[PDB]
């Protein structure tokens, strides 16, 4: 046991999932813009 | 199946977690825990896994159940794959088939039991009843009574009915079957007469009883006749079923067992990172390396020879780090000779211990429960017999030496080399054990003592080492003071042992010897200062047990002087075969007790071992009854 | 380590299924708008076209 190594590595992963979600929600914000523009 | 890697699980004492971890870590293992206090970096518990668990339990249980009703039960074995679903499917037809027959068997037995019992009253009652059981138009009450009740029912009947009834009885064994017959109009009164009498309507459960006697009687005859034949046929099917399919069950069953544990283990790692052991999940490549580097310790679930064998198991606790003190591994040569030399005897005894041994590592098939012991058959399981092959030999070795100490003993039991009486008594050799000379006895007494004095040393050195190497001043002080104690014992003893050998060589040194004692006991201060009496009792205990080892020994020997030598008749050459009548019975009782005597050693050792003299067990504690360890 | 490798490798393969999903959840929006829009410009060709032909006819008929 060396606590930090595995108890921090498990965090790094979460922030890669997190980063996916962010990069995702923008695509929705992209289609929302586009949804307005093309009709307007 | 549990992860894409397959788990290997190992456990042992608290000390091994770290060593187990280092060898495993190196092997190429992945998803490793124990490790740190909040690890969850692999895989965790989920509904599905639990569901699967439930399913495995069903599989396990069903096999067990079917085997139980069927008869015999399965061994453990190594897993044989077959899909979980497949397994579930497999289990189904067989349990069902077996179960149906199980029911049938019970039913047949039940039919017979009632049918035999009831058959005799029913034919007898029917015969009496006959002519009313074509269609009751007269109403009838059957009942059985033996001799005593018989006036009581009649008197009751007479008052109520008058004499308009027919009362009949005949004996047939099982009392006498009695009938009351009345008109269908008198029925109410007739029964009322019975209520007083205390006898009442004989009944058969179900349809048959209500149906008059003749119909019922016929029905009992067909069932009685039918059931034994039917039972045979089904039972035979069951026997067949066992022979072939028991095998199927066993392999499935076993597979289920390993799976259940494996999953459970997994649940334990997931959540809260396990306790003390060490697990991990192993790719097939890692799997040989893990078996390879082990330092003699762990217990896993995957998915000269006498001297070496127990020595190899004490070694795992030799490698355990938990103190700088020593373990009880040296124990084996102090125990082993002596244990054998516990056996003492001659022609009628020790020199016959050979036979006993020959049945252990062997057997003789004249022995009702030592049938084929090489393949193990006993009044306890065959498996136990197979396992304790290791033991059967260690006992056999005991027998080989015990016979030998029969001649060791028998050196001082005969000759014209040293005792001025005959070379071997001509009736039977050995007739009078010659040791009753003060001196002859004394040397054997003091001899026994000596192996014990050394044992006192063995403990207190180790003991002092616990406190030395941990810096427990308390353990150091204990060990040291007790060696001070030894000095005073030796002073007094000499003054009686030669009487005048010392006792003023060391009996005036004695004034200063008491000083050698008390130096470090007072340094611990101690509140249980008195306990030093009992510590003197330990020096003496080694002597005392050893003394008993002599005396009880001798006692054993004195029975051949009446039990094989001579005790009946003035003296003849027929005395040989006159004496065996009592001798032989008494022999086994005698035999038994010396088995008890060999436990005196272990206790002797245990005085030191289980009581911390540089040792783990202290009135129990972790570390396990060592007796049971060295035995193999 | 290779241990931490498996956790990386899993997380990334999951990440890409979210991102592609995210694109599709957008894509349908994007393409919905397009489809809706087509129906707006066309439907207004229709009404106005009638307001043409019929206008001239009655004018001639007058």
């Amino acid at each position: 046991g060396l606590i930090k190594s595995l108890a921090e590595k498990e965090k790094q992963l979460l922030e890669r999932l997190e980063a996916a979600k962010k990069e995702a929600e923008e695509r929705v914000k992209r289609a929302e813009a586009e949804a307005k523009a093309l009709l307007e | 199946m549990i992860a894409p890697m397959e788990k290997l699980v190992l456990a042992g004492p608290k000390g091994r977690a770290k060593e187990l971890l280092q060898s495993l870590q190196q092997a190429g293992v992945v998803h490793l825990e124990t490790l740190r206090p909040e690890a969850l970096s692999a895989y965790q518990l989920s509904p599905e896994e639990r569901a699967e668990l439930r399913r495995w339990e069903a599989v396990s249980a069903g096999a067990e159940h079917t085997l139980s009703l069927l008869g015999l039960e399965a061994e453990p074995a190594r897993p044989f794959p077959e899909g979980l679903e497949a397994a579930e499917k497999a289990l189904s037809p067989i349990q069902a088939h077996a179960e149906g027959l199980t029911r049938q068997k019970q039913e047949l037995e039940e039919e017979l039991a009632l049918a035999q019992a009831y058959l005799e009253p029913l034919e007898r009652l029917a015969a009496l009843a006959h002519g009313l059981d074509k269609s009751p138009f007269l109403r009838v009450i059957p009942f059985l009574l033996t001799e005593k009740e018989l006036p009581l029912v009649e008197e009751a009947l007479r008052k109520a009915l008058e004499d308009r009834y027919l009362l009949a009885h005949e004996a047939y064994a099982g009392g006498v079957a009695a009938l009351v017959v009345v008109h269908r109009k008198e029925v109410d009164q007739a029964k009322a007469a019975l209520s007083r009498a205390g006898v009442a309507e004989l009944r058969l459960p179900g349809a048959l009883g209500e149906l008059p006697l003749s119909e019922a009687a016929r029905r009992l005859k067909e069932r009685a006749e039918a059931a034994p034949r039917e039972l045979s046929e089904v039972r035979q099917h069951l026997a067949k079923l066992a022979r072939e399919s028991a095998s199927t069950l066993q392999s499935l069953w076993t597979r289920a067992q390993d799976e259940v544990a494996r999953l459970k283990a997994l649940e334990e790692l997931a959540s809260g990172r396990f306790g003390f052991a060490l697990l991990g999940y192993v790719p097939v490549k890692a799997k040989p390396k893990v078996e390879e580097a082990l330092a003699r310790h762990k217990e896993s679930v995957v998915y000269n020879p006498p001297w070496a064998k127990p020595f190899e198991l004490l070694v795992s606790f030799l490698n355990t780090p938990k103190y700088g003190t020593f373990d009880p591994t040296p124990v084996v040569p102090v125990f082993f000779p002596f244990w054998f030399g516990m056996i003492v005897g001659d022609i009628g005894y020790a020199l016959l211990f050979y036979l006993v041994g020959r049945w252990l590592s062997g057997y003789v098939k004249r022995n009702e429960p030592l049938v084929i012991d090489l393949f193990a058959l006993k009044l306890k399981p065959q498996v136990i017999g197979k396992l304790v092959h290791i033991l059967n030999w260690m006992v056999f070795w005991t027998v080989v030496w015990g016979v030998i100490y029969g001649e060791f003993f028998g050196t001082f039991l005969e000759h014209l080399g040293v005792f001025g009486t005959p070379e071997h008594p001509g009736l039977i050799p050995i007739l009078i054990h010659r040791i009753d000379t003060a001196k002859t006895a004394n040397l054997l007494i003091l001899l026994s003592v000596a192996f014990g004095v050394v044992l006192v040393f063995f403990g207190l050195a180790l003991r002092a080492y616990l406190g030395l190497k941990h810096r427990h001043m308390a353990h150091f002080w204990e060990g040291v003071g007790y060696l001070g104690g030894l000095v005073g014992v030796l002073a007094l003893a000499a003054s009686y042992l030669g009487n005048l050998q010392a006792g003023w060589l060391q009996g005036l040194m004695y004034l200063g010897f008491g000083v050698f004692l008390l130096a470090v006991l007072m340094s611990r201060i101690w509140l249980m200062i008195p306990e030093i009496f009992t510590q003197a009792g330990h020096i003496l205990s080694h002597i005392r047990i050893y003394a008993v080892g002599a005396a009880g020994g001798i006692l054993a020997g004195l029975l051949t002087d009446v039990g094989f030598a001579l005790a009946e008749r003035l003296g003849l050459l027929g005395v040989l075969l006159g004496l065996l009548v009592a001798g032989v019975l008494h022999l086994l009782i005698l035999l038994l007790t010396t088995l008890g005597h060999m436990l005196q050693p272990i206790r002797l050792l245990w005085v030191e071992f289980f009581t911390k003299f540089g040792f783990y067990e202290e009135n129990g504690r972790p570390y396990r009854p060592f007796k049971s360890v060295r035995e193999a | 380590s290779k241990l931490e490798a498996i956790l990386s490798q899993e997380v990334e393969a999951e990440i890409q299924a979210l991102l592609q999903e995210a694109e599709a959840k957008a894509e349908a929006v994007k393409r919905e708008a397009e489809e809706k829009a087509k129906a707006l410009l066309q439907a207004r060709e229709r009404a106005l076209e009638a307001q043409y032909r019929a206008a001239l006819r009655r004018a001639e008929s007058a």
